[PDB]
């Protein structure tokens, strides 16, 4: 969910 | 700069756990300690992941997936990897703080998936596996776990797989240096890489269970939301393993 599409996207 | 060059670059680095054997040693203590490293570990895959060239290719939904399906047998590959450098697959070496003695595993809570860790590792001595040869294994690990009603980007993925498996023949050769055998090497790779869902799925099986039923185990945020949405797919029985050889 919402954590590994916040780091799948971040940087 | 090849291919297997920027995989050693992108490599993680080994994480500390922190481990406190100062306290008093229980299992709940251990197997919170051990999945707060693990969450920690896991979003450094994330990180490795992106910065795999193809990954990125791939539709945002199919890179959720994947890491979501594999993300156990990466973290197992390593853990056989660090065990089988840093004690010949003798001991488990979670992190450089946090090894478990042959004698730490004779405990009744941790017997049964010690032994089941160390299988990994003893793969890793039996077949002499380079430090290359692992990292594109591991590549492909996190390619080995799609769903049953297939992919959004399959033809991108078919192609990234590709490119690996090739890679995996370059490692064999930097390893061996162009012998006549090499198809042997292969075959024992891929023979070892189809046998990592059945070494793993015990893991799974004890990590779904101490999930669900509370048996108080403490499981960060990172690992909590993969769980719980990995957890119905697999009870579905919705997860197509994919196996080198029939
Ligand atoms: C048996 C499973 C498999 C374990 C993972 C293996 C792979 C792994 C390697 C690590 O280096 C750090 C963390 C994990 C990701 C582990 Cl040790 C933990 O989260 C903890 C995990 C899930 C697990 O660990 C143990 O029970 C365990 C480890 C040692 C003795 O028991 C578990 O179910 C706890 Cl809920």
């Amino acid at each position: 969910n919402a954590l590994l599409r916040y780091l799948l996207d971040k940087d | 700069p090849t291919l297997i060059s920027l995989l050693e670059v992108i490599e993680p680095e080994v994480l500390y756990s922190g481990y406190d054997s100062t306290l008093p040693d229980t299992s709940t203590r251990l197997m919170s300690t051990l999945n707060r490293l693990g969450g920690r570990q896991v979003v450094s895959a994330v990180k490795w992941a992106k910065a795999l060239p193809g990954f990125r290719n791939l539709h945002l939904d199919d890179q959720m997936t994947l890491l979501q399906y594999s993300w156990m047998s990466l973290m197992a590959f390593s853990l056989g990897w660090r065990s089988y450098k840093q004690s010949n697959g003798n001991m488990l070496c979670f992190a450089p703080d946090l090894v478990i003695n042959e004698e730490r595993m004779q405990l009744p809570y941790m017997y049964d998936q010690c032994q089941q860790m160390l299988k990994i590792s003893s793969e890793f001595v039996r077949l002499q596996v380079s430090y290359d040869e692992y990292l594109c294994m591991k590549v492909l690990l996190l390619l080995s776990t799609v769903p049953k009603d297939g992919l959004k980007s399959q033809a991108v993925f078919d192609e990234i797989r590709m490119t690996y498996i090739k890679e995996l023949g370059k490692a064999i050769v930097k390893r061996e240096g162009n012998s006549s055998q090499n198809w042997q090497r292969f075959y024992q790779l891929t023979k070892l890489l189809d046998s990592m869902h059945e070494m793993v799925g015990g893991l799974l099986q004890f990590c779904f269970y101490t999930f669900v039923n509370k048996s108080s185990v403490e499981f960060p945020e990172m690992l909590a939301e993969i769980i719980s949405n990995q957890l119905p797919k697999f009870k579905a029985g919705s997860v197509k393993p994919l196996l080198f050889h029939q």
